[PDB]
Parts: structure tokens; sequence; C-alpha cells
DNA sequence: AATGTGCAACAGCATGATCGCGGCAAGCTGATCGTGCAAAAGTCGTGCCAGC
RNA sequence: GCCGCG
């Protein structure tokens, strides 16, 4: 769980840019056909979301690359 | 002439709302019909008059 | 969603009881009601495109 | 004193007694043929273009000999109301007279606000500019700084530089400058509909939904906080078609 | 003194209060201003 | 499934607890006169009928524990949910921004 | 839905408000117009050939002597159709310049104000496309039933 | 030296004067006639055939 | 319309 959403700021500093990054990503993981990169301890996706960011491994440019993967591929 | 939805196109795009004098004209082209008749509702059958 | 779009309070549970937690938003009846109330003075006002 | 002075300041309402001011050169002119009317009328011939100013006689005035008054010198004792403060002192002095006369209220009760939020809110009293020269289509009227800019911006980018004119800053109350913006949505919501309605409905004007009002009531995103980054997106597809 | 059309800039304005950095693009800063000047008032002894 | 939260089993109320978990709700008091005064606050379910209020925050709202009442809502979106947990919450406003 | 008035009635909106737009369109006061929309006093128009004036704020009296003087020629009215009838007459263009000739010639402050206003309206009509003659109603809207 | 014009003072009118919340009665109160005739529609007392 | 609550 996610007290303070720092971490995740500085990662990507905004604080307003980062509430939509984590809404992709928690709209991925949620509507299906996505799985978290980050182990799961019964979170929300909410959190989730906010903890793979914070962890630098889910960004804007990555989740467009991998959309533009996944295009690629179909 | 069938599976028509109304109410999900009834929600039309639209940006910037204009604001005009209404001409007499555009003001029939709104109406559906014309009232002369001033009563509201009758209780011989409690249904609404021609 | 939660206040006057009709429809949208519709989707928008469904969309939970689903759990799809998804907005689609819409166009709220007060607006449409202030608009008619608008046009019944001798006031055109609409929507541009 | 007490705090109906946040209210007066910030309304920008002229005083009871104006102290006057006075222009670049104020040599001693004392008055000419000074009738029952309003007497010692100061004549400062300033090398060209001589100011006549007209003082009731009831109220002293203070600088007797020449002394080369220059502007924003005060003529006669008295507050002094921002409109005159803007006119002749320039556009920080009444900033910094707002600024400081809105936080001796707080300061003196012991309420700490910072300067920033003032100047934000004299930021939107000190639009609308009153033209004075002509030749870009505006000829003495009253028109948004922020379009007088961009106007003399692109006056002066081409050839037919001297078509740029000048404008005289002018100062508006809070009640004043809400009420005059170009949507028509907005300052419809807050203070008189019937007046604000009556001269949109005459003008035939259009509100494009550009502030936070204007998005609020049609239920759209705001374009302020994570609203902002979509109504960019729109901005774009519009002017590309 | 930002003369920006339509807006202020994110380094005419100063940090924003709340937070140690610079304020962010896109922060809606009327209303904080006016809610910053007009919280007070209740205590102002008129 | 209407049926059964009506008659609220003991399985609807640990269903309850699970869907709490981190979902954040927004509290405000009545005269909201800065910012401060509606924030985002992590539920925790307690066995009664009043609202229980972190002591420290209570400077930010001007509440006193006298009467007075405030009024929760629920972020019922993705985005609401993250704004919430980014914006609104009470760990992420400390400095007054005045 | 919409009503069908049967007669010309004036819309309060512009008629009755500080900043009249109709009567500062008419550049006449508002007292006058208030007097003639309600049948205290009549209006002329047109009476080239008569001493009469193209706005006269004549009354009953003065009307029987005209009739019994100048007889035909006195084209006077009082209802809201005398507002039509002086208001479609006027011809923008024409008005417009006319009286930016005068504010151009003549320098003083007191009309200088009353002539700009004057001219903005103006122009604001022309390019918006609105016609001046639907300030006034002849067909009032009605709400529909459920509000 | 008498005269026309622009500026200023006084009166009248429009406008707005915080946000949530809870509970209780009483008003909320509300009608355009008849008209007298065809024209139509409906209805009632009566007789009909089909099932047990 | 009245009364009260912060
Ligand atoms: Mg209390
Ligand atoms: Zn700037």
């Amino acid at each position: 769980a996610r007290v303070t959403v720092q971490d995740a700021v500085e990662k990507i500093g905004n604080r307003f840019d980062l509430v939509l990054v984590a809404a992709r990503r928690a709209r991925q993981m949620q509507v299906g056909g996505k799985d978290p990169l980050v182990p799961e301890e019964n979170d929300k996706t909410t959190v989730i979301a906010l903890r793979e960011i914070e962890e630098g491994l889910i960004n804007n440019q990555i989740l467009d690359v991998r959309e533009r993967q996944e295009q690629q591929e179909q | 002439l069938l599976k028509f939805l109304k109410a999900q196109t009834k929600t039309e795009e639209f940006d910037a709302i204009k604001i005009a004098l209404a001409s007499p004209d555009m003001i029939r082209s709104w109406s559906f019909g014309e009232v002369k008749k001033p009563e509201t509702i009758n209780y011989r059958t409690f249904k609404p008059e021609r | 969603v939660k206040s006057d779009d009709v429809n949208g309070r519709t989707k928008m549970y469904k969309n939970i009881v689903d759990g799809n937690h998804q907005m689609e938003p819409g166009m709220p009846e007060s607006f449409n009601v202030l608009l008619k109330e608008i046009r019944s003075l001798g006031i055109n006002i609409e929507l541009e495109d | 004193g007490g705090l109906p002075r946040v209210a007066d300041l910030f309304e920008a309402r002229r005083p009871k007694e104006p102290a006057i001011l006075a222009e670049i050169s104020g040599i001693v002119s004392f008055g000419k043929e000074t009738k029952g009317k309003r007497r010692l009328v100061i004549t400062p011939v300033d090398g060209s273009d001589p100011y006549e100013e007209m003082i009731p006689k009831w109220r002293q005035l203070n600088v007797f000999e020449g002394e080369r008054v220059e502007r924003g010198d005060v003529i006669s004792d008295g507050p002094e109301a921002p409109h005159d403060i803007l006119r002749l002192r320039g556009v920080h002095a009444v900033t910094r007279y707002i600024v400081n006369e809105v936080q001796d209220v707080y300061r003196l009760q012991g309420v700490k606000i910072n300067d920033k939020h003032i100047e934000v809110i004299v930021r939107q009293m000190l639009r609308k500019a009153t033209i004075v020269n002509a030749g870009s289509s505006d000829f003495l009227e009253g028109e948004q700084v922020e379009y007088s800019r961009v106007k003399i911006a692109n006056r002066e980018l081409e050839a037919n530089g001297k078509v740029g004119a000048t404008y005289s800053r002018d100062l508006l109350g809070i009640t004043k400058a809400s009420l005059a913006t170009e949507s028509f949505i907005s300052a419809a919501s807050f203070q008189e509909t019937t007046r604000v309605l009556t001269e949109a409905a005459v003008a035939g004007k259009r509100d494009e939904l550009r502030g936070l009002k204007e998005n609020v009531i049609v239920g759209r995103l705001i374009p302020a906080g994570t609203g902002y980054a979509y109504h960019q997106d729109r901005m774009r597809r519009r002017a590309a078609g | 003194s930002c003369d920006t059309d339509f807006g202020v800039c994110a380094h005419c304005y100063g940090r924003d209060l709340a937070r140690g950095h610079i304020i962010n693009k896109g922060e809606a800063i009327g209303v904080i201003a006016a809610q910053s000047i007009g919280e007070p008032g209740t205590q102002l002894t008129m | 499934a209407k049926k059964m939260v009506e008659r609220e089993e003991a399985v609807v109320w640990d269903i309850l607890d699970e869907v709490i978990r981190e979902h954040p709700v927004l509290l405000n008091r009545a005269p909201t006169l800065h910012r401060l005064g509606i924030q985002a606050f992590e539920p925790v379910l307690i066995e009664g009928k009043a609202i229980q209020l972190h002591p420290l925050v209570c400077a930010a709202y001007n509440a006193d524990f006298d009467g007075d009442q405030m009024a929760v809502h629920v972020p019922l979106t993705l985005e609401a949910q993250l704004e919430a947990r980014a914006l609104m919450m009470s760990t992420n406003n400390i400095l007054s921004p005045a | 839905g919409h009503i069908e008035l049967a007669s010309p009635t004036a819309h309060i909106w512009f008629l009755k408000s500080l900043p009249s737009r109709i009567g500062l369109l008419l550049d006449m006061p508002l007292r006058d117009i208030e007097r003639v929309l309600y049948f205290e006093s009549y209006v002329v128009i047109e009476g080239g050939m008569t001493n009469l004036e193209r706005q006269q704020i004549l009354t009953e009296e003065q009307y029987l002597d005209a009739l019994e003087e100048f007889g035909d020629e006195f084209d006077a009215k009082m209802g809201a159709e005398a507002i039509q009838a002086l208001l479609k007459s006027m011809d923008l263009e024409q008005e417009c310049e006319q009286l930016r000739e005068e504010l151009n010639e003549t320098n003083s402050e007191t009309k200088r104000k009353k002539l700009t206003k004057r001219i903005k309206l103006l122009e604001a009509f022309v390019q918006s496309g609105n016609k001046p003659e639907w300030m006034i109603l002849t067909v009032l809207p009605v709400l529909p039933p459920d509000l």
C-alpha cells in the first residue's frame, strides 16, 4: 500500500501527469489483457500501478512503446 | 426500421455555444404546434386538452 | 455522472457492477433545462460545432 | 480601517477626497482669472502642451514654487485613488499600493498571506486597456490587453510597423472586471443575469468555453490540473482541422 | 508582468506554497489565491 | 446479490471489508473556506455511527468535536481514485497553500 | 410549442433595462417609448409634406388638431405596430455613416460618449446579422410541459 | 452687454447582502359560463343460434 | 413561514 506517492512523483515529476499514467496502467490491468510487473500483495490496481511507477519500470514512453509493439504483433 | 437508439445519439459533439435574438420564423421552427386553449387538464377524463 | 447525466448514471452503475470503473461522461440534464428556459425567452442559444 | 477595506481596495473605489497629482514640469502658474468657480487654475507650460487643472479652492495647494515638479508628485494632500496611481506612476506602482494596503489590514490583526496571492488578483483587475491611436481597426475603445498585445505583435512584424497603436491601461474593480470578460456563460452566473444576457443576445457573441466555470457548467473537464493535459490534445486537433 | 497570454508563466509566478518545488503547468492559481485571501475575514474585526 | 446485501449476512461484511481496502473516500466540512476543507482519507471500518477524524487535520477543517458534522463522498472511478490518493490525501497537503 | 399573439408586443427584456437597447437605438428617451407603448400618446411616421417631424410624440389633442388641419399625410399610430413601422423603416448603414460624420465633425465630450455608444450598438447589429425588428416579439414560445 | 453652451449637483432606480444540515404544520389550495343541434357514438331491451 | 444545529 502506498501511504505517500512521493516516490512516483519524483520518478515522473508533475504531480498531475502520474495520475494519468497510473490511471492508464490501472485500466490496462483491470479491464484485462495485462498482468502486474510487480509482486501483488492483494492490493487494488491503483496502488499497484503507483508502485510500478515508483519502482521506475512504468512511464508514458514505455507504455507507448508497448502499445506499438502490441499493434505490430497483430 | 428496428434496432434504433435515439438516447445515445441525442448526445452530439459541440463546442463554443453561441447566443442571439430569436427570429419569429425560427420560433416557429422550434415549435411542434400552436396552443390556443388555456385549459390545463380537465377532470371528465383526466387527459390533457386538445 | 453522480448527479445529472441521466444515461451516465445507469452506464456508471453497470460499469461498477461489471467492475470496470469507467466514466463515459455525458451532458448534464440541468444544462439542457437551462437551454430550454433561455430559449423560452426571446433569446436563441444553441450548441455550435 | 477594519475590513470593509479589502472590499474597498479590490473594487478600487475612489475615496472621498482624492489627492491631485501633476506632470513633467510644474512651473509656478498659481491661477489665471480665478473666478467664483474652481480657482487657482495651475497651468504648467513644461515647454509645450500645458495642462490646465482646476481646484475648487476648498483644498490647500502644497507646492507653492516650481521646484521642477515631476509626474506623480502630490499637488494636494489627501488619500490617493488607485486609478490616479496607475495612470501616472505606472503599473508596478499600483501593485505595490494595493499589496501594501491590503497586507496592512491582514498583518495588523495577525494573519499571514503571501503577496503572490494578491498580485494574482490585481492582475485580473489590470485588463482591458483603452486604445488612443488607430489604424488597426480600433479607435478609442476598451479592449483586453491580451488582444492588444497580439495585434501589436503581428502589426510590428509586418512591414507596416506604424499601424501598431499604443494604449492606456485601465483599472477595474473585481465586481466590474468579472462581468466584462469575453465569455458570456461566465459573468452571467455571478451577478446580474438580465443585463449580461441582454448585451450578449444583441451582440450575438459566443463563449468558446475557455475558463473554469464555463467547463464546469457544461460538465466537461476543466482546463486546469489533470484536465489540462486533455484540453491540449483537443486544441491542436482544432487548429489542424 | 508575465506578459503571457491567457495565463501566467511558471517562472514569473514563484513556487507554490503548498509544496517546496516550483509550480507545475496547469495549477489553477486564481482559485487558490482567491481562497487564500478570503479564508480570513471571518477574523477581521471590521 | 440485492437480497443478500439486504439480509446483510457475514459474508457481505467480509466482502465490504475487502472492497474498502485501498479505496480513499473524501470528507468535507460545511463552510469549505479554503481547499484544505475537503480531504481524502483511507477509510477504516468501525462499529458505530459517528465518523472518526484524525485530530491533527482538525486545524485544517476548523473542526471541533462539539456537534460538528462532515460529509463523505466516494470517488467511484479509477482516475478519481488516483486523484484522491495523489492530490487530496491528508499526507499530500501538509503545508497550507496560502 | 409556440403562441401566435395576433398583435405585436414588446420585449420587456430590452425595453426596460437601464441601458435600454431599443430606446437608444431609436435615439429617443425611455419615457416617450414607454408612453407610446401603453397608448398614452401616438407617434407619427413620415409626413414630409406636413410640418410634423419624423418622430413626433404628439398626443390625442395634437392628433385631432393635425387631422383637422393636415387631414391626410399623417401616418400616426400608437401600438407596438408603431415601433414595428418605425424600426423597419430605419436604415442601418446610412444612419451609422451620418452619425459617424456628426461625431467626427463636432468635438464635444457630452455628446461624444452617447454617439460612440450608438455607433457601437449599430455596428454590432449590422455585424451580427440580427434584424432590429426582432426586439419585439410577434410569436411567443412556451416551455415543454415536463419543465 | 445680452446670449448659448458645457459642466456639475440632486433625485430616482437597479442590485446584492455565507455555506451545509435537521424538524413541523398549513397552504399547495382553484373552477370561464351555457348553447341546443346535428352528428356521432354508445347503450339498452329485445330476439337469435349453439352447447349440455 | 417558523425553530434549532456548526
Ligand atoms: Mg463546531
Ligand atoms: Zn510570466
